Order: structure tokens, then C-alpha cells, then sequence
């Protein structure tokens, strides 16, 4: 199948506040896929749709061919091994030191000895940089660099598919341009098909290769990024500009003057 | 009404917590035994949970049963009843005091702990990447939690037992000048190894099932912010303090009634 | 899927090195690199970060008891993951 | 030695630990009085530290006087003293029962939640925006919690007292049947205003000074941090019993002995 | 004094790790001011030296000709009168709705009746346009709009200085283009002298007169926007465009291969 | 610092209006605004925002008992407040 994921047409709702009401997207294998969109409109939610985790209302989430939404528990723990998913904080566990937390899947699904498991985790190290940093815990990590070892991490199974949620994020200009070249080595060698979630609009930009702009709970835009921008449409050219007015309004819906000014 | 549809919604939402309760335990203790894997994370939760919590019941019941000696020497001594001090300080620790006051102490100081430690790793994510490397978080996260605490708090409740006895005598033989003969034989022959010894290991296990319940549960269900944490470790005090004192009732009715 | 055959002074590889299929090839160490002087690998489908990190090991023991030892055959994928690991010149060679 | 120096750096930084206690309590209660502007303060306070604390301790108070009642009606009737189980029950509450266990449900309940309240508000920089607005903020923020603890901890320990006596009738008279005449008569001429109505009032305030200070203290000295807040949360539960439980030992020997 | 804030030669430090050797800064009176720097520095602390907060252990820091850490505590509740902080949390106090955290330093040090005072709160309310939002809680306030409610409570005093603790940090393109436009309107009217502190360089420096890069606890380059764009340090070129490797170094400190590669 | 004047329909004021001195002039309205036609302002050094909400209370007053309202003289500065404020035309007027 030349596309990894397919969203075929899903819709959520999270009590009674409706998130995507008709949304399709594929992700093509071996391409860095980008989601972008504003600040508030729950697209983590969009990873946890394709990662297993909490069921849609209506639709068909494929992961190379098969239904994950129907789909037996033990064959989901054996699809969630061609996946991983590198989270914001970088969610290491808080005790077991960077060595620990990058060879606790190695220890779990593989049987390697006691050598292989020591050359396997330190060469996964130095791919992000931090081989110096084996023996530090969870704590001292200054957590641009808990990113990076939550990217060793999730390299370690050799997946198929690695889905970045908000990699750069308060983060600083050196640290973005670290992780732009990780990302882009990760993919070049290795095939790993990458699917990046922010709101960065000009790092993102200049690694994917296929984005999809999701303004209101639709998917109103998609294209490569000269392809978008290009597109005359008054909700794109607010997002991808950082213009403070237009479609979404600067002032906040409102009553009227004298009422409040000379009550 | 409209009072008497907001009631019943609040009716049928403590139903389905207390279905989710279930469901938590079901699926932590069933399943695939893994002897050698949680072997070492039942050691770690054991100082987390046991050794951690030395300090507050050792101080604890040597205060106590001195207040216990004290109290019981001004009553017993109108009677010319002193010499049976002994009898009097171990058989109300064994009974209401061993096992209610350590399992309070237990709440308070290692049930908050472990509601504050759970909800602290659902708001780092860590429950949900567990999930992703296919890693079942129900039996690998909070069943050597459990188990660490229905060990701990029978082995703790027999450390404020003895500690207290001990300070009951301190105040008793050593101060007022009881003879320690006479203290020691009359307290010898009246603790019986069935209604006594094995009615408070039963209390102290039925209240180590219900606290850590309560604040495993507290952890894995609250709201995955900095306040929202901080509501559910007082979540547990309240409810572990209530389910404690209200079963204390009924299993002394049971027990000595 | 993973056999060995000696020739002498070549350790012939065939098959895949993926991390499961590799546990007959350590436990047959010290017994495999006696008088190896160049591994073929010219017959091997693919490798991952556990098959290269045994490549690793019969170098090293080929080299404590023997000669500097070469290499043939490579898929020129094993010199991408070399690259990104950024192994030395001294423990991979060419 | 590298021991010797080691334990005198942990007594120098406990000594301006409990320096530091002194300075945040005085600079809190001394200066320009604010009658008008602390009022609607104070109210609010006594409402999430008094009214939010009264259903662990009404629930509390009952089941413990229903225990106390069982368990000394089974003592007293050997002696053919039921009558007297009045006296016993009221007696054991006004002296080491009422004081001592509504300040250890206070400080798990209302001292958890006033750590983790103040804490809280130096993670968000509430209190450093209060200083540049040119407000101190342990004058408007420390000092209306402080007297509402002192305030609230004398009036909940009462209502743990009443709703005890009653629960220790609902047993003695009730259900196991003893004369309500010589009930009550029989405590009514035990119970004397000085030795016991008085002794529970000075205990219970030197208890809601102490776990007041503990626990505003522990929550504006904590470490601004997610994990940071929910450990000085702890440490009041740990520090406020201690204190409870020992200070209860010293009050005891001087009011009774 | 042309100068509002005249740092002279400062210095501090935390138990025993040194921030700011001997750095020097001037702010001119109606003029933003930008400080730069990497994102473990340390630089909000600077803001807590020129609020009248912890003291130096060496320097002189002059607010309009008088020096702060040298001060009583009665003259400097009066000197913070005139200076305002807006903090990174927008920090709101968690009771008392959106109208009563904007009217609480206006019912502290002023007599004005309950009307001027509604009309006033009003008025700074829909500068930020935030007027609609008056009796919403802070819990309700979805944080971009958070530093908005607290931008209308630090210009109720009418303050002669306003310092910003990072307003661009893990912000949506258009949330950061609004508190461009509010920034740039509140210094055209109203004569405000603006110090921001970031690490947020293109937005930044599209509205900041003089910038200072703090690289390392020295303050190694300033100067406009065009005369930074051409500075030819190596150290300030990192920093400015998010180059993973340079002074900084991508790698961190380890030992040697052969050692735990081959162990 | 803050007076005022009235000759017959000019309320004209003198001084500052800063938030301080202002509660004489607000504690005398209806009293100043009586005949008042026109506003003059212009002997009036600087103005705030609580200044300028007083003048948007007479403003209201001397229009709900009479005329339309005039003003003159005013500084050019408390248009520029006017503008950020985003006051409507009829509150303020040219
Ligand atoms: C010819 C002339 C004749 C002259 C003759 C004149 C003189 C004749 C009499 C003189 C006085 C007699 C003196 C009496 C001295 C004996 C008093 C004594 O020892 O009492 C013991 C106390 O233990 C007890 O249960 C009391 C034990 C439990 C105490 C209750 C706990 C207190 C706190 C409540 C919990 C609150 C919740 C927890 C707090 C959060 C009862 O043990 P007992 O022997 O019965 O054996 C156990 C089994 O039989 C059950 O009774
Ligand atoms: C929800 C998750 C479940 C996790 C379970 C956690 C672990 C569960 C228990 C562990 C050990 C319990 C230690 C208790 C030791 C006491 C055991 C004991 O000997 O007590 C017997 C009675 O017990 C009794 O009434 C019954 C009382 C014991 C029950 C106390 C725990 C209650 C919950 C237990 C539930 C599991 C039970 C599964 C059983 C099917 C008395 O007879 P005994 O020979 O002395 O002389 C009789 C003479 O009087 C005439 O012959
Ligand atoms: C082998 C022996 C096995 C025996 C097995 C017996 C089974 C025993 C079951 C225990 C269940 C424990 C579950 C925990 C329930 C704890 C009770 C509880 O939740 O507390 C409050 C209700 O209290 C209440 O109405 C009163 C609650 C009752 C406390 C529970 C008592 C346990 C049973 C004692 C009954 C004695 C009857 C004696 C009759 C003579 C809640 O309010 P609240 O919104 O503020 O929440 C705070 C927050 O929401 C603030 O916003
Ligand atoms: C001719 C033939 C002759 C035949 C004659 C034969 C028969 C002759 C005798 C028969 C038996 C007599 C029956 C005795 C019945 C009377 C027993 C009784 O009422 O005891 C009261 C209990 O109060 C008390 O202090 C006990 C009160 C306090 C109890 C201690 C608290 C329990 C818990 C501990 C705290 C732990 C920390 C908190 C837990 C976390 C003492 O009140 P009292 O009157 O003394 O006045 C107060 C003042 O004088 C101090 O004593
Ligand atoms: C650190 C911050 C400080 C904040 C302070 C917070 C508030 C402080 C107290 C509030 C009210 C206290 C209510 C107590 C009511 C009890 C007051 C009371 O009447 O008790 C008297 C003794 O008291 C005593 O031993 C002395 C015991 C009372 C002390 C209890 C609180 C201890 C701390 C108090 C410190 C401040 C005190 C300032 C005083 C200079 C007995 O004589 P009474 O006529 O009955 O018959 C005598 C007969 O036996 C022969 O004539
Ligand atoms: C009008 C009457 C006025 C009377 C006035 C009398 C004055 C009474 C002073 C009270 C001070 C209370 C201050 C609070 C001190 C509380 C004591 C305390 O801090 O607890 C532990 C020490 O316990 C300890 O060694 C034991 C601590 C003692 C507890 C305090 C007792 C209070 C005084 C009772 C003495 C009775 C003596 C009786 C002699 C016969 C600390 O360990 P820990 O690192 O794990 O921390 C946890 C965390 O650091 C985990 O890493
Ligand atoms: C070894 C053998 C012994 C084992 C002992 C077993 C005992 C332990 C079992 C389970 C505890 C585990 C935790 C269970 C849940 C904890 C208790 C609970 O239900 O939570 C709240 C209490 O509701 C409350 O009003 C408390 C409600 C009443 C509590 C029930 C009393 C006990 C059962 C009496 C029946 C009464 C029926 C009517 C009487 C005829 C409900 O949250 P609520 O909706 O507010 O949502 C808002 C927000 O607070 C959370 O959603
Ligand atoms: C009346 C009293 C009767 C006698 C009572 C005797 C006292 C009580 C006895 C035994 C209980 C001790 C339990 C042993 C606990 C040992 C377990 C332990 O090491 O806990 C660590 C420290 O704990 C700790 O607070 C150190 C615990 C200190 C114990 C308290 C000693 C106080 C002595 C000075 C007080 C002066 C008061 C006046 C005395 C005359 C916590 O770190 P954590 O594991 O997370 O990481 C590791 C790394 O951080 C530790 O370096
Ligand atoms: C109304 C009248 C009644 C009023 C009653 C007044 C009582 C209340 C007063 C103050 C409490 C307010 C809070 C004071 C501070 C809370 C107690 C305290 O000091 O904290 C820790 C306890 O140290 C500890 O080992 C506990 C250390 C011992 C505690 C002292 C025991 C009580 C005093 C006996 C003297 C012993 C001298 C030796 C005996 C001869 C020290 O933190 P530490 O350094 O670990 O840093 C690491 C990290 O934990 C915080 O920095
Ligand atoms: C043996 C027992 C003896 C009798 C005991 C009788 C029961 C106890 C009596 C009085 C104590 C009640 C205290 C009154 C508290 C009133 C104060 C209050 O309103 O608190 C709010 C709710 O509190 C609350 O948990 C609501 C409190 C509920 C009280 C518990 C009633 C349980 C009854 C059903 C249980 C079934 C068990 C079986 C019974 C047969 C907390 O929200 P908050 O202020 O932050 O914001 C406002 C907004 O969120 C509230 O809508």
C-alpha cells in the first residue's frame, strides 16, 4: 500500500464539544507529513486516534491496510511495535536513568544478552547526541534535551511510523534547528515515516513534504509548502501570516458601548 | 422537579465511579502471574510505601501508650487496681488503637503519597507511553503498588502495637513504681492469641485492602493538572479516614459484641 | 534465517540479521572467528542496529587473536547506518 | 571526621529553617491593624478552612462515640457499673479524644489543603505580582488564613464533642438499654466546667496554632514545582501528628497529673 | 535622565553558579527594549533585579537616577508604582473574575468612586480587547488570552515602565501577532518605556529599537536590528539564525568510544 | 491642581487631570452642567484614563438634560487615547 495511515471520513466528540467533523487524510510511507492548525483545537487528539487509544463516534483509521478502531486487543499490542509517538514533555520515566529509559523497550519485546544491549543502546545515544549524558537521571535534563532522549527512545524498536506531537515548543532557536536535523537524518537514513503535529509554521515548513492545515474542525487546506503559500484563502492566509485580524477575530465577542462605558 | 433530576444525576455518576473502581482492581491483579518481573518492583514500592513510613509510627506509638499510661494509672489506682495497667494499655492497643490510629497514619502519610506519585505520571504522559511500547500499565504500574501496601501496613500496625506496649511501661514500672511483676504476669494471662493477637491482624488487613484502594484509585482517576492532583491527594484523607472509622464499628460489633 | 559457513579464512553470512535470529550466531563466538581474516556478508538481505552491533563483536575478536580484518559484499545500507551512528574507522573498516 | 561535618550542616540549615518560620508568622501578624479590608477576607477563609472541614468531623465524631460506647459498656458491665458509661464516654472525649483526634483530621483535611493552596500560588508568581503592585503579601494573603485556622479548629472540635456524647447515648441508652435518668444524672455531676469544659478549650487552641503554622509555613517555603508542591504536602501531615501527638503528652501531664 | 533603567556593573549568583559577570545595559525612556540570550540563562532573573526583588552581590541598578538595591523599603513601594511586570503565566489571581483582577490595583492606590471605576476598567479592558471576557474566570481563559487580561492589569496605574517575561513562548502565529499590534500601540500612545525579554528572535526584533544578546554571563553583542543582522561573531550567528552546531556544541561532553561501544 | 469656571455655557477647566484631583469635580456634578453648551479644555496640562472617564460623565450629563455638546481646545493627546480606547462617536465628539 503506497499510503501508511488513512483517515477514511472520522468524527469525535468529547462530551458534547464536537472536534473534527468530517476530516480525511493519508500519510504517504516514507514521507515526513505535517498537521498544522491553531492553538486550541485539541489535534493531539489526532494522534491518539491513530495510535489505539480512544475510539472515534464514526469513521475508519487504516494502518497499512487494517482497521485500528476494529481491532482485537492482542492485535493491537502487536501493531503498536511498527509505531511510536514522541510526547511534548518527553515523558520519561522518573527514575531509571537516560541509559534505562532508552533500553527499557530492548528489554521487554527482543532477546538480546547483556553485550548487544550495551552497544545497542549506546549507539542510539550518539544518533541524538547525548552519549555523554548516559548516567544523568530524568531530572537534571534540561528538557530540550529530555526531547532528544525521548527520540532515542523511540527509535529503539526500528518502527515504522514515529508521530511527533509539538517538537518544537518554547523552544529556543538553536535547540529547533537541533531537532530539524534529526528529524531530517531519521528519515533519510533508516525510511522511517515521520508525522509531525505544531503550530511552527516556519520549521515544519522546511522539512515536510506534504502538509494539511486544519482551521475550523475541517481539513480546508493541504499541499506542499509552495503550494501553500500560494493559496488565496482569507482562514489560510491568517494562519500561515500571523495576521491578528481577520476570519478569526482580534476582539472578543462582545455586547455594545454605553451600557458598561456609562452604565 | 428540578431538584429531583440534578439528584438523580449525581446518583447515576457515583454509580459508574464506583464501576470504575472495579474495573482498575479487576485488571490489575488478574492475569499472567510474572513472578521474576515484579519482583523487583515490589522491593522499590516497599520502601516507597514500608520504610518510608517507620518514622511516623514508631514516634507515634511510643507517645501514645505513654498518654495510655498515663490515663489508665489515674483511674485504676481509685480502685486499688494499679497492678493490672498491663492488661489495661495492651488490650486497648490490641484492640481500636493498634489498628485504627496506624491505619489514620498510613492515610495520611503514604496514601497521599501514592495519589500525588500516579496522577503525577498521567500528567507527564507516562501512563500513555507505557501503552505505546505495549506495555499493559495496570499490571506493571499499580499492582506492585498494591501489593506493597497490604504488605506493609499489617507489618507497621505490629510495630505501633509493640512500641506502644513498651511505652505503656515506661510510664507504668519506671515512673509511678509498679512492680514489674506484677505488671508483666497480669498482662500475660490476659491476651489470648485468638481473640486478641489474630482479631487485630484481621482489622489491620481488612484497612490495608480499603486505603490502598481508595488512593490508587484517587491517583489513576483525577484530573491531570497541577490542581486537579492536588484535590485528589485530599480526596484521600477524607475518604480513607471515613472508611476506616465506619468499619471500625462494624468489625467491633462482630469481634467483641 | 541466519546460517554461517567457513571456508577457511571466510565467515560467509547468508540470510537476515534482524535482532530475534542471532542468538545460535552469539553462542557459537570463539568458535566461528578462529582463523577468519575477511567476513563476505555478500549474500545478507538486510540489517538492523542489534545485527550491526554483532558485526561489531566478531571484528573485535577477530582482530584480538589475528590480523586487521576485512570486509566485502556490503549492501551499501550498512554504511548509511554507520554514518548515522557515527561509527570510527577503526572498528568498521572502509 | 567526614560524618561529624556532614550532621552539623543538616543542624545549621534546621536552625535557619525554623528561622526563616519565625520571620514569615511575625511579619505576617504585626502592623496597621486593616480592620475593613481583612473582614471580607476572613470569611472567605473560614469557609474553605471551617465549613468544608465540618462533614470529616461530624461523620467522625459519631462513629467514634458509637465505638467508645460499645467498647466500654462491655467493661463496665462486669462490675454492674453500666450506669456510669455516660461519665466514661463524655470524660474520654472532653480530655485526649475530642483535641486530639479532630487536629489530626484537621491537619490532613484543611493542613493538606493549605499547603498545597499557597504553594500553588508561587508556581503560578501570584505572590510576586502582589509585590509589585505594592501589596504585601504576608499581610493579605498568610494572615487571614492564619486566624481562620485559629478560629475554626476551637469551633469543630465542640461539634466533635457534642455529636460523640450523642452517639455514645445512641449506644448506652438506645440500644443497650440503660436507665436515660441515670444516664445523664450520672455525667451531668462527673463533668465540672474548670478541670474538663476549660482543659478542651486550651488544647484545642495550642493544637490550631501549631498545625496552622506547620501547614502555612510548609506550603510558602515549598519548592515551586509540580513534585515539589505534592512533598511539602506530606511533610505537613508527617509534622503536624508529631506535633499533635507529642505536645498531647506534655498537656496531659500537667493538666491531669 | 535620558536613561530609564542604567544597569552599572552587576553581578549575581545562585548558591554557587555564576549568572552575569560584570554585564552592562542602559534603557532609554520611551523606547522598547529587547534582551535575547539562550533558553537556560537565567534572564528572568534580570527582570527581578530592576523590580526591587533580590539584590546584587555587586552593582549599582538606577531607576530614573536612583539606585534600587540601595533603598528602603517605603521608598521602594512607592518606586513600584511606576513600573509594571507582566509575567510569563499571566498571573492571575484564581478567584475574583477577569473585571476584578484588572480593578485591583485601582481599588488599592487610588480614590475613585464605584462609576469612573467601571468606566475605567472598561476602558483598559477593550485596549486588549478583552471586554466581552469581563465575567469569565481565569480557569476559563485559555492561556493566550491570559496574558491579555494581565497586559489590562498592569497598565491600570498608568506605569511609566512595563517589563515582559517571554510573551512569545509556545504561542500560536496569530496569538503572537496580537501582542505585537498591543505592544507596539501601547508605546505609540501613552509613551511607555517596553524591556522584553525573549528568545523568540524574528517577532521580537520586528518591534524592538536596541536589542542585547546575553550568549554567555556576558553581553556580547547589541545594537539595532539591521547592525545585528550583519554582526560577524560566531557565537551571536548561532543564536540568530539556529545553527545545531557552533560554539555551542551539538555533542554533549562524553568520554570515548571502545570503552562502551566494545566494553 | 484642578479648577474650573463657568461662564454662563463654557465649563472651562484649568489644571490636571490626573486621578487624584478629581473627586471635588465629581462630587459637584449637576451643578456645573446645568447651562453648559461647550467644553473648553484648553488650560489642561495632561490626562489619564481616569480623567478622561470624567469627561465622559459630564459629557452624558450635559446632554441627557439639553444639547448636543461641544468641545474645543483639547490637546491632541486624548485623541490619541480616544483612539486606542476605541471610543465611539457619540461618547466624544470630532
Ligand atoms: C468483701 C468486700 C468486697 C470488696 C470488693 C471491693 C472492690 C471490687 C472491685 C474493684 C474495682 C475492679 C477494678 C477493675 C480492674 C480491671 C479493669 C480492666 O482491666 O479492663 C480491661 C480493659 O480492656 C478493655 O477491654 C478496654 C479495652 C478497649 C478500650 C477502648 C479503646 C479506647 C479508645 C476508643 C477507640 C476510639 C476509636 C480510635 C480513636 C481514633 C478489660 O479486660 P477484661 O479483664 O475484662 O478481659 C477481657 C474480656 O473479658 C473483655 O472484658
Ligand atoms: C480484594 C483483593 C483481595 C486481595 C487479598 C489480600 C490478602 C488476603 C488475606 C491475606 C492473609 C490474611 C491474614 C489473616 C490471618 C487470620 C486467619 C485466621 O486464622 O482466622 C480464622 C478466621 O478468619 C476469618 O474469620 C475469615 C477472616 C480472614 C479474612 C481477613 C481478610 C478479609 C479479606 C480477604 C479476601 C481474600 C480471602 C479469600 C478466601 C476465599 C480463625 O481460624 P483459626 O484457625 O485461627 O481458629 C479457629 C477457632 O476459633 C476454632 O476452630
Ligand atoms: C470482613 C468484613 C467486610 C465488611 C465489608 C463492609 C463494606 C464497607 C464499605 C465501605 C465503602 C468505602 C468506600 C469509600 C466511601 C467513603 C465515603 C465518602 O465518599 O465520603 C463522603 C460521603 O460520606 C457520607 O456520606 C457518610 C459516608 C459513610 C462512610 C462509609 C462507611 C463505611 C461502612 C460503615 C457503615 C457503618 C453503619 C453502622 C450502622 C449501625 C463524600 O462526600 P464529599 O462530596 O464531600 O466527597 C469529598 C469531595 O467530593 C469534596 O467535594
Ligand atoms: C461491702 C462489700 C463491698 C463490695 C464492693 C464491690 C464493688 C466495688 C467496686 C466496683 C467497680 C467500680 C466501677 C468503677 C466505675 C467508674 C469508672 C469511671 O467512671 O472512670 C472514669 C473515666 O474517666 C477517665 O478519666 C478515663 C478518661 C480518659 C480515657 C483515656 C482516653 C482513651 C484513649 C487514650 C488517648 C490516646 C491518644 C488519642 C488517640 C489517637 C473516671 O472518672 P472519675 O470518677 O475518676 O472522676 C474524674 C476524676 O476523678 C479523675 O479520675
Ligand atoms: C503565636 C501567635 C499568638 C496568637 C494567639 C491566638 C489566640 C490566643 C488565645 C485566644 C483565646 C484563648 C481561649 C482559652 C480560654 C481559657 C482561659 C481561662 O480562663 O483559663 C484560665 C487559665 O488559662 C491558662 O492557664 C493560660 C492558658 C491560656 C493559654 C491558651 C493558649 C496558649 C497560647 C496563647 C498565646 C497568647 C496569650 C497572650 C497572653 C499574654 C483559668 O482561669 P479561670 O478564670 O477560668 O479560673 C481560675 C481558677 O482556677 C482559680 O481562679
Ligand atoms: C502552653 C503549653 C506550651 C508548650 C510548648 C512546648 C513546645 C513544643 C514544640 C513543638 C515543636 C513542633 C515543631 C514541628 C517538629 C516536628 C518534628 C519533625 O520535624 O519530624 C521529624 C523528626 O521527628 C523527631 O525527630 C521526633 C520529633 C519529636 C516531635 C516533636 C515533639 C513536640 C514536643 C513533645 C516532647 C515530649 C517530650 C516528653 C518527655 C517525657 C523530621 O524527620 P524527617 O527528616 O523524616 O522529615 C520529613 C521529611 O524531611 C522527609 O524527608
Ligand atoms: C477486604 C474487604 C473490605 C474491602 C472494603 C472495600 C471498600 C473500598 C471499595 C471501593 C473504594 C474505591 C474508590 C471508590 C470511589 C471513591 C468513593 C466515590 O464514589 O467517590 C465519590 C463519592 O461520592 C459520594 O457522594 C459518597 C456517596 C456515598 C458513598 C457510599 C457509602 C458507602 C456504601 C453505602 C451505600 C449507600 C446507598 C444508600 C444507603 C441505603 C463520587 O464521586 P462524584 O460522583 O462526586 O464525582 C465528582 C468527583 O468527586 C469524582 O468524580
Ligand atoms: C521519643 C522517640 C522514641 C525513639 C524514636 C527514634 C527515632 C525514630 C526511629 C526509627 C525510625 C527511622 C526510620 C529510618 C528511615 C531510613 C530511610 C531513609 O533513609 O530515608 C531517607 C531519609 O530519611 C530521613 O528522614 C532521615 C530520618 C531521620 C530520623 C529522625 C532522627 C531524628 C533525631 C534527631 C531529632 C532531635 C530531637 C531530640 C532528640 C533527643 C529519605 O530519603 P530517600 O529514601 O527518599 O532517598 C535517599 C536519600 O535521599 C537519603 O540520603
Ligand atoms: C501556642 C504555643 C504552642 C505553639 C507551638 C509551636 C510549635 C510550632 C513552631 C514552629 C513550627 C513551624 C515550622 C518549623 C519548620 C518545620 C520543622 C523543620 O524544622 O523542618 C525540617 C525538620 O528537621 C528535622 O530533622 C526535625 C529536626 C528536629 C525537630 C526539633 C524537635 C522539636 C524541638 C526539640 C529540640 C531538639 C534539640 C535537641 C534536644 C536537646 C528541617 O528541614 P531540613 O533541614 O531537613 O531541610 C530539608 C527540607 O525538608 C526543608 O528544608
Ligand atoms: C452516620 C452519619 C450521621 C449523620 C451525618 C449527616 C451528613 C453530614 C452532615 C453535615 C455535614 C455537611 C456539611 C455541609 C457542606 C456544605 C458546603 C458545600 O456546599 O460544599 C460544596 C459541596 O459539599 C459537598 O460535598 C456536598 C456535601 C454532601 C454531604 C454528604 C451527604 C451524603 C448523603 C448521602 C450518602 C449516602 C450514605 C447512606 C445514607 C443513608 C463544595 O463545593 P464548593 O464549596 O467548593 O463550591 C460550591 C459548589 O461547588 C457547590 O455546588
Amino acid at each position: 500500500v503506497a499510503n501508511l495511515v488513512d483517515m477514511r471520513d472520522v468524527s469525535f466528540t468529547r462530551g458534547n464539544r464536537c472536534i473534527f467533523d468530517n476530516i480525511s487524510l493519508t500519510v504517504p510511507r516514507g514521507k515526513i507529513t505535517a498537521i498544522m492548525g491553531p492553538s486550541g483545537i485539541g489535534k493531539t487528539t489526532l494522534l491518539r486516534l491513530i495510535g489505539g487509544q480512544i475510539a472515534p463516534d464514526h469513521g475508519e483509521i487504516l494502518f497499512d491496510g487494517e482497521n485500528i478502531p476494529a481491532m482485537s486487543r492482542s492485535r493491537l499490542y502487536t501493531v503498536r511495535k511498527r509505531m511510536s509517538m514522541l510526547f511534548q514533555s518527553g515523558a520519561l520515566f522518573t527514575d531509571m536513568n537516560v541509559f534505562d529509559n532508552v533500553a527499557y523497550p530492548l528489554r521487554e519485546h527482543t532477546q538480546l544478552p547483556a553485550p548487544l544491549l550495551h552497544s545497542t543502546v549506546m549507539m542510539k545515544l550518539e544518533a541524538v547526541g547525548l552519549r555523554g549524558a548516559a548516567k544523568l537521571m530524568p531530572s537534571e535534563l534540561s528538557g530540550g534535551m529530555a526531547r532528544r532522549a525521548a527520540l532515542a527512545r523511540a527509535i529503539a524498536l526500528e518502527p515504522d511510523l514515529i508521530m511527533f506531537d509539538e517538537p518544537f515548543v518554547g523552544q529556543d532557536p538553536i535547540t529547533m534547528g537541533v531537532l530539524v536535523k534529526l528529524i531530517s537524518e531519521l528519515n533519510s537514513a533508516l525510511g522511517v515515516t515521520c508525522v509531525v503535529v505544531s503550530h511552527d509554521v516556519p520549521e515544519v515548513l522546511s522539512i515536510a513534504d506534504h502538509a494539511w492545515i486544519l482551521a475550523d474542525k475541517k481539513i480546508v487546506a493541504h499541499g506542499s509548502a509552495q503550494a501553500l503559500q500560494a493559496n488565496p484563502d482569507p482562514r489560510v492566509r491568517q494562519f500561515l501570516d500571523g495576521i491578528a485580524d481577520g476570519p478569526v477575530p482580534f476582539r472578543y465577542p462582545a455586547g455594545d458601548y454605553h451600557a458598561d462605558l456609562l452604565p | 422537579l428540578n431538584a429531583l433530576a440534578s439528584l438523580g444525576h449525581k446518583g447515576i455518576k457515583t454509580l459508574r465511579t464506583f464501576g470504575r473502581a472495579g474495573l482498575m482492581l479487576f485488571n490489575a491483579l488478574v492475569g499472567k502471574p510474572e513472578f521474576r518481573k515484579h519482583a523487583p518492583l515490589l522491593v522499590r514500592q516497599l520502601y516507597n510505601v514500608g520504610v518510608l513510613s517507620m518514622l511516623i509510627i514508631v514516634v507515634s506509638g511510643v507517645f501514645i501508650g505513654m498518654v495510655l499510661g498515663l490515663q489508665g494509672y489515674l483511674v485504676l489506682t481509685t480502685y486499688s487496681a494499679e497492678t493490672s495497667l498491663g492488661m489495661l494499655v495492651a488490650l486497648s492497643l490490641l484492640r481500636e488503637l493498634g489498628p485504627v490510629v496506624a491505619a489514620l497514619l498510613f492515610a495520611g502519610r503514604a496514601g497521599s503519597a501514592l495519589t500525588a506519585e500516579i496522577g503525577l505520571m498521567r500528567a507527564t504522559e507516562q501512563l500513555s507511553s507505557m501503552e505505546m511500547m505495549a506495555v499493559d500499565p495496570l499490571r506493571r504500574v499499580i499492582s506492585p503498588r498494591f501489593w506493597a501496601g497490604v504488605i506493609s501496613l499489617p507489618l507497621l500496625t505490629v510495630i505501633f502495637v509493640a512500641v506502644g506496649i513498651w511505652g505503656g511501661s515506661l510510664v507504668g514500672v519506671s515512673w509511678k513504681g509498679i512492680d514489674s511483676g506484677f505488671f508483666w504476669s497480669a498482662m500475660q494471662n490476659a491476651v489470648d492469641w485468638r481473640m486478641d493477637l489474630v482479631n487485630c491482624l484481621i482489622k489491620s488487613v481488612v484497612f490495608a485492602i480499603t486505603v490502598t484502594w481508595i488512593s490508587l484509585f484517587n491517583g489513576y482517576d483525577a484530573i491531570p493538572t497541577s490542581a486537579g492532583i492536588s484535590r485528589a491527594t485530599t480526596r484521600t484523607v477524607v475518604h480513607s479516614s471515613l472508611a476506616v472509622l465506619g468499619l471500625d464499628f462494624v468489625l467491633t460489633a462482630l469481634m467483641f459484641g | 534465517s541466519l546460517s554461517w559457513m567457513q571456508t577457511g579464512d571466510t565467515l560467509a553470512l547468508s540470510g537476515e540479521l534482524d535482532q530475534d535470529v542471532l542468538l545460535p550466531l552469539w553462542e557459537m563466538r570463539e568458535e566461528a572467528v578462529k582463523g577468519i581474516t575477511c567476513i563476505d556478508l555478500s549474500r545478507v538481505s538486510r540489517v538492523d542496529t542489534g545485527g550491526l552491533a554483532l558485526l561489531l563483536h566478531l571484528i573485535d575478536l577477530a582482530k584480538k587473536q589475528g590480523n586487521n580484518v576485512t570486509l566485502q559484499g556490503v549492501n551499501d545500507k550498512v554504511y548509511t547506518l554507520a554514518k548515522l551512528y557515527n561509527l570510527p574507522a577503526d572498528v568498521l573498516p572502509r
